């Protein structure tokens, strides 16, 4: 039984990262790739032997009818955002999420905060400080996850491969709902 | 939705035998030739032989040449006095004067060397055979009608519906008076077949005669090649006349002409093989092949090969790019 | 401290070109899976009645792409990974090729529609005979993104390769290039809804540009937006997104006359054929600076148009003034 899952999201939000990390088991070897081309997983929730697709949207986010291509009979969307950058934030209710419910009607979307261990490091503190913001907490994240109506918001970091596996057991029983 | 048409252009120089396709993808693919429409064609076959023939009889004056045989002064006159639009009978005050002037060793002293003056290539193939012609009965042959001269200045558009497909086949100018049209039809253009007179290399044009006639196909093909909108369109070169060529390269050397050629004289075939050479490296984009093929229009059979290869080639090329 | 970091420049750089060179190799042979897998095998099994009709419109012209892939572009891409320099300048050289990815982009939303509703009960079939781990709907993207991510690639190499030399000017244009053709991709979708017009928009040369102009005539007011190919000019009625087809004229025989009777904003577009007869439309702009700029660029298309004209009745001198440009 095989499904689609599109993942979607602002330029270097850790889209082709957190896809490298789950399909390998690895971190990208201290050089951090570019084009993860598609990539069918055989990941096991519930005791159901799923065969889940994976499409990367890398790069094509500067191009309004392009991305359209990618998103027929599909069955689940791991739209996502980076934790180290608010702009990222911004973007879900703003441009995705409309965008979405459009081209997939009634069709499930999780919510995903990707480097998650960026949040404690200082280095990213005092770049995003002198921007006056600061790194997204997990209680702005979970009200950003209802208010547009997702089916479960996650975070994870593709440094730690921390939560990956947990989102993508989230991305694959909501693929079967 | 269905979109089954193919523009075609034929382009070149003029007298490179581009109406001489036409008249063979008509013979192959079209209605051929009845007699009520050869008959249409007498007209324009006794105009071709007067017009050849006052050709050289001015000739004569021009380059001081000498007729043999003095009673030709007369003959010669009356001949250079007809109007040869109207002209619409070969009757006998005439055709005995032009016989006696083809038969002058004189006016063929001036044919041998008609290099340095504007006389057209079907010359030879009517005034030795006048008798058939000169003929009240007679009806011209296929081939008679293949081998006429009415140069074209418009852009007459000829179809021709062939295994499902039609190919819509462009008859455009030659002169340098023309080419300003031809940019008109360079619409939705799928391939652009031109023709090169493998016998132009050693004469001069006839619009300005200070220049090499195949300097000037050469040039033209660049120009043509490189303009961008045939980018998206193959290109397929027909080098023209091999049997002129074939007898010509015996006596009129290639490498007094162009000294590139570093090859043999009179070797029929390796004068082609260089003249191609030329052609084919003006191609610049290097992701394209640019088709080639030795033809002799006139040649109905050989024309049937060709251009049955061709379409095999053509139609490969635009199923692959989602024109049909 | 500053060498150092100049030559950790390169290896960095060989890194994000060596992906490209890699990635080009195993999207030669994704496209080898669709070109001589799904389409070989189904010319040699035969076409299906549901589909007979609409055989080619899955596969767009992908047959195209994939030959020019395999048999130029990524031997090119080979001679690139041992002479780095050489890459900017060949991304360059084929900006004309890359337009069989509009075609392809725009006969993407017929496949759909052409695959998803006639033969998914037939697919699975082929799927299971030539026997990929990949769907047959996962195939047909490769080029859509691929294209998109040739932008990617070369801003990467733009990053780490800045150190290495200032021939950035060569890849300033590189880029350039590289995004303006997933920009007539996109804006050829929207154009694609261009009903009531006889040709195909595709073989029309570039879509240079686009805006809202008010056109009148000897009066008919009348809000139209016109777009500007490099072989045509169409005017067209917005429908607040999707248009219609009014009228055109092909630049062919197109003239120009700007800054009318004074104005900035306001400039005239003329139509004088061979066979038809005499046109003429006034377009008035928004933005003075958008008129100025039509100007400038259509008295351009003609200028050299005209060159090309001048050059056709005198070839071989204007082949003599050529070579020496080249030289
Ligand atoms: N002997 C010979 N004559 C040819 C050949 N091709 C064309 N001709 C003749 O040369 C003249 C020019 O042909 P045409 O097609 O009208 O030239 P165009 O101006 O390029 O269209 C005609 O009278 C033909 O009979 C050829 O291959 N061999
Ligand atoms: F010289 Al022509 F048709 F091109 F007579
Ligand atoms: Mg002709």
């Amino acid at each position: 039984i095989r499904k689609k899952l599109v993942i979607v999201g602002d330029g270097a939000c850790g889209k082709t990262c957190l896809l490298i990390v789950f399909s390998k088991d690895q971190f990208p070897e201290v050089y951090v790739p570019t084009v993860f081309e598609n990539y069918v997983a055989d990941i096991e929730v519930d005791g159901k032997q799923v065969e889940l697709a994976l499409w990367d949207t890398a790069g094509q986010e500067d191009y309004d009818r392009l991305r359209p291509l990618s998103y027929p009979d599909t069955d689940v969307i791991l739209m996502c955002f980076s934790i180290d950058s608010p702009d990222s934030l911004e973007n879900i209710p703003e441009k995705w999420t409309p965008e979405v419910k459009h081209f997939c009607p009634n069709v499930p979307i999780i919510l995903v905060g990707n480097k998650k261990d960026l949040r404690n490091d200082e280095h990213t503190r005092r770049e995003l400080a002198k921007m006056k913001q600061e790194p997204v907490k997990p209680e702005e994240g979970r009200d950003m996850a209802n208010r547009i109506g997702a089916f479960g918001y996650m975070e994870c970091s593709a440094k730690t491969k921390d939560g990956v596996r947990e989102v993508f057991e989230m991305a694959t029983r909501a693929a079967l709902q | 939705r269905s979109r089954r048409e193919l523009k075609l252009l034929l382009l070149g120089t003029g007298e490179s035998g581009k109406s001489t396709f036409i008249k063979q993808m008509r013979i192959i693919h079209g209605s051929g030739y009845s007699d009520e429409d050869k008959r249409g064609f007498t007209k324009l076959v006794y105009q071709n032989i007067f017009t050849a023939m006052q050709a050289m009889i001015r000739a004569m004056d021009t380059l001081k040449i000498p007729y043999k045989y003095e009673h030709n002064k007369a003959h010669a006159q009356l001949v250079r006095e007809v109007d040869v639009e109207k002209v619409s009978a070969f009757e006998n005050p005439y055709v005995d004067a032009i016989k006696s002037l083809w038969n002058d060793p004189g006016i063929q002293e001036c044919y041998d060397r008609r290099r340095e003056y504007q006389l057209s290539d079907s010359t030879k193939y009517y005034l030795n055979d006048l008798d058939r012609v000169a003929d009240p009965s007679y009806l011209p042959t296929q081939q008679d009608v293949l081998r006429v001269r009415v140069p074209t200045t418009g852009i007459i558009e000829y179809p021709f519906d062939l295994q499902s497909v039609i190919f819509r086949m462009v008859d455009v100018g030659g002169q340098r008076s023309e080419r300003r049209k031809w940019i008109h039809c360079f619409e939705n253009v799928t391939s652009i077949m031109f023709l090169v007179a493998l016998s132009e290399y050693d004469q001069v044009l006839v619009e300005s005669d200070n220049e090499n006639r195949m300097e000037e196909s050469k040039a033209l093909f660049r120009t043509i090649i490189t303009y961008p909108w045939f980018q998206n369109s193959s290109v397929i070169l027909f080098l023209n006349k091999k049997d002129l060529l074939e007898e010509k390269i015996m006596y009129s050397h290639l490498v007094d002409y162009f000294p590139e050629y570093d090859g043999p004289q009179r070797d029929a075939q390796a004068a082609r093989e260089f003249i191609l050479k030329m052609f084919v490296d003006l191609n610049p984009d290097s992701d394209k092949i640019i088709y080639s093929h030795f033809t002799c229009a006139t040649d109905t059979e050989n024309i049937r090969f060709v251009f049955a290869a061709v379409k095999d080639t053509i139609l490969q090329l635009n199923l692959k790019e989602y024109n049909l | 401290s500053e060498e150092e970091q100049k030559k950790k420049a390169l290896e960095r750089s060989m890194y994000v070109l060596s992906e490209l060179v890699e990635t080009e190799k195993m999207y030669v042979d994704d496209l080898g899976q669709i070109v001589e897998g799904y389409m070989a095998t189904m010319a040699a099994q035969g076409v299906p009645e549901s589909l007979r009709g609409r055989d080619r419109i899955v596969f767009g012209n992908i047959q195209q792409i994939y030959e020019w892939h395999r048999d130029y572009f990524l031997q090119e891409l080979q001679r690139c990974l041992k002479d780095p320099d050489w890459l900017a300048q060949l991304f360059i050289k084929h900006e004309r090729r890359l337009h069989m990815y509009v075609v392809y982009c725009q006969n993407k939303p017929k496949s759909e529609h052409v695959v998803s509703e006639f033969g998914d009960s037939y697919f699975e079939e082929l799927r299971q005979q030539l026997g990929h781990r990949l769907q047959l709907n996962d195939l047909l993207i490769k080029p859509v993104q691929r294209i998109m991510k040739y932008q990617l690639l070369l801003k990467d190499f733009l990053k780490y390769y800045n150190r290495a030399g200032m021939d950035t000017a060569d890849l300033e244009q590189a880029v350039e290039v590289m995004c303006f053709v997933p920009k007539r991709c996109n804006d050829m979708m929207t154009l694609g809804r261009l009903r009531g017009f006889e040709g195909k928009l595709t073989a029309q040369g570039k879509l240079l540009g686009q805006d809202t102009f008010w056109v009148t005539e000897p009066s008919r007011g009348r809000e139209r937006r016109v777009f500007l190919f490099e072989q045509i000019i169409i005017f067209s009625e917005a429908l607040g997104p999707g248009y219609v087809y009014k009228n055109s004229i092909k630049v062919s025989c197109l003239g120009l006359e700007g800054n009318l009777q004074g104005d900035p904003c306001r400039f005239a577009l003329t139509s004088r054929g061979p066979e038809g007869g005499i046109q003429r439309y006034v377009l008035q702009a928004a933005d003075p600076a958008i008129s100025q700029a039509w100007i400038k660029h259509v008295a351009q298309i003609l200028e050299s148009q005209r060159d090309f004209l001048n050059a056709l009745q005198s070839p071989i001198e204007y082949q003599r003034r050529e070579s020496q440009t080249n030289s």
